[PDB]
Order: C-alpha cells, then structure tokens, then sequence
RNA sequence: GGGCGUGUGGCGUAGUCAGCGCGCUCCCUUAGCAUGGGAGAGGUCUCCGGUUCGAUUCCGGACUCGUCCGCCA
RNA sequence: GGGCGUGUGGCGUAGUCGAGCGCGCUCCCUUAGCAUGGGAGAGGUCUCCGGUUCGAUUCCGGACUCGUCCGCCA
RNA sequence: GGUUGCGGCCAUAUCUACCAGAAAGCACCGUUUCCCGUCCGAUCAACUGUAGUUAAGCUGGUAAGAGCCUGACCGAGUAGUGUAGUGGGUGACCAUACGCGAAACUCAGGUGCUGCAAUCU
RNA sequence: GAAGACAUUGUCAGGUGGGGAGUUUGGCUGGGGCGGCACAUCUGUUAAACGAUAACGCAGAUGUCCUAAGGGGGGCUCAUGGAGAACAGAAAUCUCCAGUAGAACAAAAGGGUAAAAGCCCCCUUGAUUUUGAUUUUCAGUGUGAAUACAAACCAUGAAAGUGUGGCCUAUCGAUCCUUUAGUCCCUCGGAAUUUGAGGCUAGAGGUGCCAGAAAAGUUACCACAGGGAUAACUGGCUUGUGGCAGUCAAGCGUUCAUAGCGACAUUGCUUUUUGAUUCUUCGAUGUCGGCUCUUCCUAUCAUACCGAAGCAGAAUUCGGUAA
RNA sequence: GUGAUUUCUGCCCAGUGCUCUGAAUGUCAAAGUGAAGAAAUUCAACCAAGCGCGGGUAAACGGCGGGAGUACUC
RNA sequence: UCGAAUUUGGGUAUAGGGGCGAAAGACUAAUCGAACCAUCUAGUAGCUGGUUCCUGCCGAAGUUUCCCUCAGGAUAGCAGAAGCUCGUAUCAGUUUUAUGAGGUAAAGCGAAUGAUUAGAGGUUCCGGGGUCGAAAUGACCUUGACCUAUUCUCAAACUUUAAAUAUGUAAGAAGUCCUUGUUACUUAAUUGAACGUGGACAUUUGAAUGAAGAGCUUUUAGUGGGCCAUUUUUGGUAAGCAGAACUGGCGAUGCGGGAUGAACCGAACGUAGAGUUAAGGUGCCGGAAUACACGCUCAUCAGACACCACAAAAGGUGUUAGU
C-alpha cells in the first residue's frame, strides 16, 4: 500500500491566503547578541547623559 | 539514504573562480563597517572560519554588531508564511558594502543640493525621479540619407 | 589512542584558579552500593509473585565506550573529569611516536 | 536477441556516456570511420556530398555500420576502391539500457516487477539533430552520380528522414570553391596527410617564411 | 569493551562467537525457513577454542549474538618449567603466566625444547583466559 | 532465475609495481629404533581487457565451483 | 519447444592450419609351474556437406547425432 | 622622468628570444674576531663600503611573438528562452505573434596604471 | 510386632520442572514472503543557474583514527620530465634545470591551500574554566555539529597576532536507575554528634527500529473486524516478449539479386503467448479440462475460378478474389 | 515402540537425552562460622543437591562423507 | 457383516482445560481444536454502517516535523467566530531605476579533465616484426609508443564563457546636514564608537500603479488517501504506469460548446425583463447563408476539426504546382 511521498502543491496558495507579511520594524531594536563590552559602557554613557539632561532641565 | 549536510550542494557555489585563487587582498581587511551599514553576503571558500550557510549567499542585510574579526548581520528569511529575523556572525572576508545604498546617498546629497540652490529662486524644483517617457516629435531628413529598399533573401543550403 | 600521564591544566580549586600540574587516571565506575534508594525500591518490587517487574536491556549496539580522564591537581588535591571521543584502543602509557625510523 | 530500434529511436534520456560510473559497456559495432582513399590529398577530390539528417533522434551503431558497409560496397563496385573518400561524422557515445524481464511461464513468482528497474547497458547510439551531417563523401566531379546513388542506398538503413545535399565547399574544408581556388593559386595553402594548412597574417614572420614560401615569393 | 554484538546473518564461517559464555569458533552454519511465511532460523555449530568441545545453537536470523575479541600474539620461549611457559616479547618484555599445553601439542613442544630448537609460540587471548595454540621454528635469525 | 562465497606448482596455503611447507629428483649422512641435513626442479596468480620499467597484490569486465532460495495463490 | 556444448582406428584418448599413443588381436620369439613378457603388425574417409587457404582435425556456415539446462493449467 | 623603501588594483604587470642602461640608488661583490646557524660562512648570522663589476639580478626597448585585456552594427538578432493560439505535423518536432538575448568565430586596438616618503644630472 | 529421635510434618533456601499458566514474536515495500535498508547520517548528481524538492533513482561513504594526524612559530617546496655520477641496472644515493600543483593534506566525495593548510624542525597542551547568544536540520522543540564574543587562566612568537581539537562539509543518544567530580553546601521534620541515606551543579554507563517497548514459532482444525488503499480470473491501457507482415538488397540459386529464398539494418500490425500495471469487483461475477451447441473473424488446410515458376507431362511451390 | 508366519535386523555413544555404587573443588543458596566496625553492615573461609569432569547406553532420539591409484587398495 | 473383539434394554460410574476415546481432534443433549446457563458486561475496537427542521453569511485540506508511525494521532499550515487599537498607514503573488548573487539552457574541446576518428613531420644509448647482413647501441622497410602542427565527433555526476525565467536589497521624517554633551569602551591624542541636547531643511517628502481599510490578539472546527492538464523532468520498450518542479483546475461546480465524458474550450451561478456576445456553429435532424470568392480531390476500404478515441517505412506517366 504505497502512497504519495511529498509535494509542494497548494503550499504557495496557502501561504498567500493571508501570508507573506513582512516583520514589524521598530525604533530601538533589541540589543541582545551585541558585544557585552559595548553594552557595559553604553549603560554608563546613557546614565551620564540622562543625569546631564536632568541637571540641565531640572 | 538522503544527505543534507551543512555544505551540501555547494560545489560551484564555493569554488573560488578562474585564475583568482590564493590569498585574499588587503582591501577586504582594510574596509570599515559600522552599525547600520547595508552589506552583501558572498562567501569566500579560501576562508573556512566564519562561513555563512548556503542560504545566505547573495543575500543583503544590515550590520547590528561589530566584533574583533567579524560582523553581525540581520537577514529576513521566509519561513512558511512569514519572514523571521536571522542574526549571523560572519568574518569580514565574506561581506562587502552594498553599492545601491551609496548610490542612493549620493542621490540624497545631490537632491538636497538642488533643493538648496533652487530655494533661492523658487523655480518648482521637481525633485522626484521620472521613468522613461515616450519620445516626442522630430523631423528626420534625407540629405545624404535617401532610403535603401530591402527585400527578403531567398533560401540557400549554406553548408 | 595515547594520552600522557600528566597534564598542565586549569584547576578551579578555590586556591589555585590557574593552570597547575595534574596527574591523570582513567575513570572507573565503582561498585553499585546496596541501600541506594533505587536498589531498595527494586528489591521491594521484585519480592513476591509477579516475576520480572522491570525491563532488562538486550539490543546492544555500541562496541566502544567514551573514556573519561580523572585529572588530579598536585597542589590542592582537587579532581576534575573530562571525556574524550570513542576509541577502540586506549592507553595512558606514553610511548611517543617517532618519525624518521624504520618499520 | 536485440530489441527493435523503435524502442530507442527518440532522445528521451540525458546523455549517458561510458565513464567511471558505467565501467561495463559493450563495445561499438562500428569501428572504421574514414574509408575509401583516406590518404588522398585535398585538391584530388573537389566535390563533397553530404547525407544529413532531418530528424532529432538516435542512430544505432549497428545501423551506422550497416549503412557504412552498404555505401562502401556500392561505390567500390561501381567506381573503384580509390575514387572516393567517405567519412562517418557521427560517433555512438550514448549508451542504451535494458531492464531485462524473464520470458518464462510463471515468471511473476520470481520477477519482482518494476522494483529496482534500473537497466543494464546493451548497445550504443549516436544522438543527431536537425541538419546534422551523418555521412560526408568527397570525390571528383565525374563521380557525382555514383556517390548520390551510394548515399541513397545507404539511406534505407537509417530510421527517420535524411537528405542528400551537394555542398558548395571544396572537399572536406570550410571554404567555398572559388574562395579555395583563389587561395590555392597563391602559395598560402600547404598540404598535409589528407587536409591542408592555411596561412594567417598573425604569428612570427620567421615561422611564416619557413613554412609557406611561395606566397612570399611574390 | 571485551565483547561486541553482531547479527546471526552477519556472522559467517571461521568467526568467533559467544555460546554459553564460552569463546567458540564456528565450523558450520545452516539457515532454514521456519514456516513458509516466516523468517529463517540460523543453526550454528561451533568449537570452543580452549577446550575443544562442540557447541551448537539455533536462533532467529535477526537476533543478535555476542562476539568476543580474540587476539593472537607471537612470542619466543625462554624456559618450560613446572607446566608454566616463560615467554619473551618484542622490546624485551617477559611473561611467565601462561600454563604449558597439556596435549600432543604440549608433548611435541616439550620434546622440541628438550632437543633444543628455537620455538615460536602463538598464544591467544579471549574473554580473560589465556592459552597456547601452536608453535613453529624460526627459519632465519638463528 | 537471483543471492553469497570460490579459484596460486603433484598437494596445501601466504601475498611487496608469486613465497614457503609437503611430495618429487639429486647429493651427503645415520648400524640403528628411527634417520637427519643440503640443494634443486616445479604456479597463464580462474579467464579476458586498459595501464606499468617492477602490476596477484593497479584497475575494470567475464568464467568455474560450492551453497542457499525460487513461496501463497 | 527453445538454449548451450559435444562427435578421432575395433575401444579409450592427444590435437596451436603443415592424426600420436595406450587397450583389443596379426604374426614371431619367449615359459619347470601359481602363463608371462619382448619385437616388428593391421587399424581412421578426424560425424557429414560447402566455402576460405596453398592445405583445414584445425577457420567459417549449414545439417545430423549425443549430452546438459529451462519451460502447461487451475 | 630614473632609482630605493612601504604599498593599492593583482598578467595591459606573465612567458620566450635578443638589445640597451648617463647619473644616483639597488645589486653582485670583499672578510670570518664577535652574535648566530650549517655536512658545507653556499643560504642564514656578523664586519668592512674597503679590492672590483654592470657579466647577471633589476629597469626599459624590440617581436606580422605565445598569453592576457578592451571594443565592434564580426558572427548574430543566430542558438537558447518567458508568454499565446481549437497553429502545422501520425509522430519526431517545427513555424508564427508579443518580448528578452548568448558563447565560440572574425576583425581592430593595447601590453601596466598609481599612492606616501626619500633621493638623483 | 517393626522402626525410632532417623523418617513424617511445618517454614524458608537452591536445583529441576512446556506437565501447566500468562504473554510476545518491528517497519518500509510497485500485494505479502525471501532479498535490501532507501529506518540515524555524509559527498557528487538527478534538481529544471536563490532556497526547498520524490522513487527499492545513479556513483559512493559513516558507527572509526590521531598526544599528534591538536595549538603556536621557523625553514623549505611538491607530482613529473630532461641531463649527468663507481659498483648501481626500470626502481637505492647525490647534482643541476624545467615544473600553477598535474603532489600531499587519516578515511568516501566535493571544495580550499605554494615564503602554505603541504614536508622537516623547535616549544607546548586552548582537546582548559564559567555560563549566555547565534547558524543548520526546525515546530524556528530536542539531539548532533558549527560560528562570533564576554570573563579568567595559559601556550607560542621578536611581535602583530593566532589557538575553546582535527583545513571545511559525516563520525552519534532523553526520562527513570547506578556511579563519578564539585559545593563540603542543604535535609533526615521532638534536640544533638557520628555512620548511612536523600538533594543541587557537571560528566559517564544506552537505547543503530538511532525523539529511545523487556520478547520464538506453527496452524491444511482455525476465528473476528475490515480492505478492492492490497495479490490470486476476465475485462481495460501498453506490446518488451510471443505471433504475423513489410521496405533495402551483400549473397544462395550451374550461369542469374528478387522463380523460390535472403544476411547486416530498418518500418509496422495483432491481442489466440507471457510479462508490466493495479482501474473495477474481497456484505463472493462459481478460475482446469472434457462433453454438447450456436455464431463470428481470416492471417485459406480442402473445394471454385485464376496469375507466376529453376510450370515438358505427372507431382509440387509462390500468389490473387474468396469464410 | 514395532505390528501374523518365514528370513534377518549391519556400522556409529561425537551431539541431544537417559543413566552410574567414580573423583572431588572448579560453579557453589539460606542457616551457621570467623574478621573489621560503635552498630546497621561489609568482607572472607566453609559450602548440600544439581551443573562442570570421568564412564555406560542406539528394538533411546537420531546419523551413515570426500580425493587418488588399479569391484579392490591407499 | 451375520455366533461373535456380536447386538441391545434397564440400573450404575466418569463433568468442561475436565471426562471418555480399537485415536477421527472424534464424542460429551441438532453445540466441540475446550459444552451449556447466568453474571462481570452497555467488555474493548486506530475498523464497517447510521446519525432526524429551514434560510442567510463565510468557507477548506489531503502539505511540514515527530511517533512500533504507514487505515491512527500530536504539531504547524488552510477556515470560522469574538473582537481590540487606530483612521489611509511601519502596505502589495506588480512594474521601473540602481545594485547584488547563481552555473541551468546554450556553447567549447587546434582551452584544463575524460572519451574519441584519420592521416602528416620527427625521436630511437630510447620499442617490436620481417629482409639484407659474419655480427654490430648494424642497415632497409613495416608496425607500435612518445613529441610537434593539424583533423572528425562527445560528456547527469567535464569546463574558460554563459543567458531567458525566477531571486536579495534600496528608492528618506525612524531622513540629511551643522554645532557640542555622556562614558568605566576605544585612541598617542575630544581620536573614534554608540546614544543624545540645540538649529536648518515639508507637500514633487524624493520612481510607477493600486489600496478594497491598516495593524494586533484569543479560541476552536474539519483536514493530514488526492487526482487531472500545459510546460520542465526521473525510472521504464511502454502504459488510462510509477515518482518530482511551477502554475491552473477537478475534488467542492452548476451553465453554453466538445454527440456522449470530473479535469478540455468559453464562462463561474440571488429572482426576472430587454439587448449584445464568448467558445462553438448556420443542408436536414437543429436555432442560424444549399452565402460569396479562389483553387485542390473522385477513393471496387474517400474525407470531414484541438484534448480524442491511432497509423509508419517504402512506393504510384493518378492529378496539380514547382526546382
Ligand atoms: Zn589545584
């Protein structure tokens, strides 16, 4: 009792029903996978920038 | 059985080329990548470390991470019915800058220059590109260009 | 394969925290103790009528085992394990390969 | 014991040459490809006649051998053994396979059917195209009527349709008759064993003068 | 490991098997279908290498049988005393743990050592027990 | 029909781009009871094709022999 | 029915295109038996028919004959 | 413009056979105490710039040169190919419509350009 | 009378025990069985120039090997060919020239590599520790393999740097249980000390039917649920094979291709052979052969009328209209 | 088990069974003995039958081969 | 077969894994390869059959991965429902421009690898056969190798070159430019890196076309046997055969045409009226020209329309038109 092995028939129709949406891009993407020596300094840089802006517009 | 390894069906894809084998030139090591650059991916078979997979050959992506000898690139891969985000760590021998991006930036700076110079007069800048318009009227003359009559040629064997 | 009897490697023994000298042995399993909880449960389950109550493995397929080296730091006596790939022949006695000599 | 040629007439498969993945083929039945006065010079035989296909099919090596023998026998009987030069311009490189089934009674008890039905080599064939020359003969202008009849007798051994075309070239070369005549009146041709070497304006002048002296003798 | 599994159909003649926890060497193999529908059964007739007894067995063909590791090793005699051979390895190692053979092989070896030939002894290892099977004489390097 | 092994001198087996043992034939020796030694001579490497200076051991294709299956309709 | 191979003196048997041996018995010699040996003999249309060659046991084609192998149904 | 040091592109730069090279620079070249390495101060190491030489390296030029590079309406809109027809043909296959468009071949031309620093009749 | 603290009896323990009990006795598959592994993987191709892509498609390979065949550095250039030198020749060692790799890099194949990734030499253990992220297979799970970093500690070199095993693509394994290493930390719940036991983090012992049951047969005495998803008739598609017919004509036929034949080739037809396939039928279409009886086909054995002959007659052969 | 009468029932005890009044440490349970420990416990020695070693048994299950020389012999 | 191992009445004994058997798996109340009765029991079934009113709106899948998985499930996909946040966009089975990537079709072999036909010129301390030679690393021919310049033909697992069709990215406001703040990162160094403050550039704000609203979430059904057509393509002699790729269909779908038919052509459907057509047709059946125009064909088996229901090689002073 052999049967059909594999096909890709109807698959693109199924995809293009409500399919091929591009992913939503955002301002400020995720920083995971970025180098830890860069992120460790970036935290302190933004902390100092926020403190300077708070002291400027306090 | 079947065989789907990591470098299956990559024979002509990862051959080097004709008469440019050997070591790689130093421009690929002297080129500088920053975060947000748009790069093309083309693997170098002479360098076995930091190789991309065969799917990403000829793919174009965006730099998100810069390390000592490699670059992190973001690709959008169609999986099923949507695109997924893929992060790749590739050595710099397998990437180069995309020239379309720098062409577009040249268009941006020349376009801003045109707008800046024509803002002093207000002459309807018309900064959008336009495609190939139909060609307009013209008068072609026969002075020294009298028409030559052509006819179909009869059949011959020609062997 | 052949592995030398000594090796300079890292020791996380809370006083070394560096590469020290290590003497290597091969890991032996040691005898299965009675009064381990699984052994007690197995004996209690096997007592009485009902026959064999747990599976016994038959379809053996491997011919080798992964070898495990027991490293022992010579300074502070702390021990480490590391495994190797599968090998049919293993020895710790160092008879070094020599190149330009006869068969 | 051989299948009819209609089972292998058409180019249905990819080319399957003898290689290091075949390693067991039968040898071809045609072995001689140039015959007649094959050692003749180039200007001995000005006229050239082609048997050329009009089909896209496969010609068997057995059919090539039979047509070669037929045309050679007819022309040597009517015109002499050394009045022509015949050349077979196709070579059987495609290998034909057979999935041999047993012809015994009650064969299905041991046949296994279409399982593992990859064939074994049994023959060799040459794949021709539209307007591809099978046979080419060069002779003098006094043997046109016998070489056309020889090719016409040879055409019966081939499947499909073939045409007999009298070429405009000089012999087995690729120049026209007046082009070759105006080339050979100068010394810029020089004979070889059967063919002829030509002069070019490129190359070193010393070699171009040790060869081909009569043209520079101007 | 000392021993490794194998399939009955993968086994063939002059190969080693484990039958009733004994190292055995096959002399006969025969496969007969169980029933017309069913798989064939393998009958195995083998001889123990150490003791010489004949041991047989019948199994399914797909069944897995245990197979020993047999190593044959070449040594030179030093002395035969008290029924224990003393042997000498290449690179100069010496063992005295081998017991002398007890049969006509042992008798022929004893007479050959008494009349003074240089004797080359083949001893086999399988499953932790050791014995000597054959001896020759060194034709050169006297 | 298919599958799996098979093939080297009188015999038996090993295997480097054909070796030993045993018979044989000689020679020498031992009273023996039994001998022993030294030399030989002997193989299309199953067969047929492509290579190579050396080819079993390089390669490919075929043959012989021994087995095992060829069932249920 | 088909395939593959085979065919030598009265018998067995050797044959690379240029019919030998052994056995039967013809004769002679030879024998204290419990009967041998030795020496000269006879013996083929190389299964038959055609072609090639210069000449086919030898090469080829056909026929005959013999020996193997595979084959009807539910 | 020549030469040296470090290069970029990596034959228009390579290869074969000849010819030429003022000045300077490279180079060959002289030496073995010291550092160092070899069977061998040949390579490598060190010393002198002295005893010499453009012979070679190197650079440039020559060749109906080989190769390589560029271009062509040269082959050729050819081969191939996306779309279409209730097109042809027993078939094999082939024409047409709307589009895209090669390679070999032939011919013509060319034979390194250049960045930084130093130095030169 | 006999026997006697031995038999017997009771409870445990070892052996024996198809006499009996319970159960099992893989999958894929041009039906099943035998065969094979297409069941976990790897290279090239099929594969139609992104990726993906099947068949019991083709050509092969894996369950290993390596303390160096890993890491770093230095020096050198290979296969082959030519020309030479006592023994020394086809092949021993030495010398020169040419040599884009035609060699080598553990193995299958494909890529990659020339002051090297090859050969030789020197020093070593980065084949180390701690957990994260990413790529392939993919559900964007696991496993395997791999990539780039961070924090240490090392190796090597003058140094820049390079190194988290093998130049790259294969070389392998969950829960439960046992055992080892670390923390010597947590718990044994009325309170302590010491054994013992149980936990936490990281390995090993293995499931190859490789996301991982503990497993022999027979049934012609057989049973049930189903299946035309699936074989054993007929019918249908195909016609290799079987049968029949052509075309061409090297030759046979004393001479002479075609009176009669006809090699090497090649074009067809038929479904009275056997295969191939699985479309219909498994809530059944009564599968040998013979007897009986009707009709149809023609590829004509005889009878009717003819043509041809290597047709003198006789006999015969080839062919036509003809069922 | 074989299946009246008559006439015979050959060879083989290696295997599988069956059977010994043989010989005796190889395998070797529980109880018991000894050592260590604070004890749970661990380790040894000793260790019945049966296996293992040694015999018998085919009117027990069964089995009854190859290569040479000249039926016979090796 | 009929004087006994005879036939038989009544009494009596043996009861279901049990009996009894001159042995057939026979008999044990029409039940026997384990009787009958009741209960457990409404035993389980991935398997077969059935499953009850109307209308409206939307509307599939036979595919991915894992499983003793292959007649079944889980998971993803396809679908419905409930909506939520917003109001013309952080869109698009499309094109253009710019820029990448690929190794198929083709082509090539006097280009590498491999196969391969034929001569020519050379090389013999450097071949083999003959003949002449005392012989000769002798000669003369011939034949083989190797080299040189040519020549004929090829490659799924060959390639310098190399399309068409498909395929990645970009075409701005989350942008560009100017100035200068932070840092424990980095640099010889306010050198750079990243994120910032303040300022300038607006409807041609950065190509075309269209937008039918755009984005987001939860939950759940059915499905997980497919099949056909054009083109590319694999195994096979082939098949209404088996297996793949892209698209369109049938399944799930009626209507007009192909006489007839799941898939072909045309066209997709609320209930009606009028008009015009598609594909197909207009002698009659049959609605519609026995229209018009130029030719060809006469068959003692004419021919008559794609899928499609067949015909070839070879021939013919039949006839027509050509070279
Ligand atoms: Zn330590």
């Amino acid at each position: 009792a052999k049967s059909k092995n594999h096909t890709a028939h109807n698959q693109t129709r199924k995809a293009h029903r409500n399919g091929i949406k591009k992913p939503k891009t955002y301002k400020y993407p995720s920083l995971k996978g970025v180098d830890p020596k860069f992120r460790r300094n970036h935290k302190h840089a933004l902390h100092g920038t926020a403190k300077a802006l708070a002291a400027a517009k306090k | 059985g079947k065989s789907h390894g990591y470098r299956s069906r990559t024979r002509y894809m990862f051959q080097r080329d004709f008469r440019k084998h050997g070591a790689v030139h130093l421009s690929t090591y002297l080129k500088v990548y920053k975060v947000g650059d748009i790069v093309d991916i083309k693997a170098n078979g002479s360098i076995q470390k930091g190789m991309p997979h065969k799917f990403y050959q000829g793919k174009t992506g965006v730099v998100y991470n810069v390390t000592k000898s490699s670059v992190g690139v973001i690709i959008n891969k169609m999986v099923g019915n949507r695109y997924l985000e893929k992060r790749l760590n590739l050595r710099v021998e397998h990437i180069k800058h995309s020239k379309c991006r720098q062409e577009f930036l040249e268009r941006v700076k020349a376009n801003a220059a045109k707008r800046a110079e024509a803002k002093a007069q207000g002459v309807a800048v018309q900064l959008k590109r336009q495609p190939a318009q139909p060609r307009e009227s013209r008068i072609v003359s026969t002075e020294g260009n009298v028409p030559q009559t052509l006819a179909p040629v009869p059949y011959e064997t020609f062997i | 394969v052949n592995v030398p009897k000594t090796r300079k490697t890292y020791c996380k023994g809370k006083t070394c925290r560096k590469h020290t000298q290590h003497k290597v042995t091969q890991y032996k399993a040691g005898k299965a103790s009675l009064f381990a909880q699984g052994k007690r449960r197995y004996d209690r389950k096997q007592s009485g009528f009902g026959g064999q109550t747990k599976p016994v493995f038959h379809k053996k397929a491997k011919t080798t085992k992964k070898v495990v080296l027991r490293l022992e730091c010579v300074k502070c006596k702390t021990r480490a394990q590391l495994t190797l790939k599968r090998c049919k022949h293993f020895e710790l006695g160092g008879e070094k390969k020599q190149k330009g000599q006869a068969l | 014991a051989r299948r009819p040629a209609r089972c292998y007439r058409y180019q249905k498969n990819k080319p399957y040459p003898k290689s290091r993945y075949n390693r067991a083929v039968p040898d071809s039945k045609i072995r001689i490809y140039d015959l007649g006065k094959k050692k003749a010079t180039v200007d001995e035989f000005p006229l050239c006649v082609h048997l050329v296909s009009n089909e896209l099919e496969q010609l068997s090596s057995e059919a090539l051998e039979a047509a070669r023998i037929c045309a050679n026998k007819y022309m040597t009987t009517v015109s002499g053994r050394d009045a022509f030069h015949l050349r077979v311009r196709v070579h059987p490189f495609h290998v034909l396979r057979i999935n041999k089934m047993l012809s015994c009674a009650g064969a299905d008890r041991l046949q296994q059917g279409m399982r593992g039905a990859w064939g074994k080599p049994h023959g060799l064939a040459a794949r021709v195209d539209i307007g591809q020359i099978i046979f080419s003969v060069r002779t003098k202008d006094s043997n046109k009527d016998v070489v056309v009849e020889g090719l016409r007798r040879a055409r019966y051994k081939f499947p499909g349709q073939q045409k007999i075309i009298l070429s405009k070239k000089w012999g087995f070369t690729n120049l026209d008759r007046p082009e070759y005549l105006k080339k050979r009146e100068a010394g810029e041709v020089k004979d070889d064993g059967a063919f002829v070497k030509f002069l070019s304006k490129k190359g070193s002048l010393e070699n171009n003068i040790r060869e081909f002296p009569e043209y520079f003798a101007a | 490991s000392a021993t490794y599994p194998m399939q009955c159909s993968a086994l063939r003649k002059n190969g080693f098997v484990v039958i009733k926890s004994r190292p055995c060497k096959i002399v006969d193999m025969s496969t007969s279908k169980t029933g017309k529908h069913g798989h064939a059964k393998v009958h195995l007739v083998a001889i123990d290498i150490f003791t010489g007894k004949k041991l047989e067995d019948l199994s399914p063909s797909t069944h897995n049988m245990e197979v020993p590791v047999v190593k044959r090793n070449e040594y030179q005699l030093l002395d035969i005393d008290d029924g224990f051979l003393s042997l000498m390895n290449m690179d100069g190692d010496t063992k005295d743990d081998v017991k002398a053979p007890e049969g006509e092989l042992g008798d022929s070896l004893q007479t050959a050592f008494d009349e003074g030939k240089d004797l080359m002894v083949t001893i086999i290892s399988a499953m932790g027990e050791e014995a000597a099977i054959s001896f020759k004489e060194a034709a050169r390097t006297d």
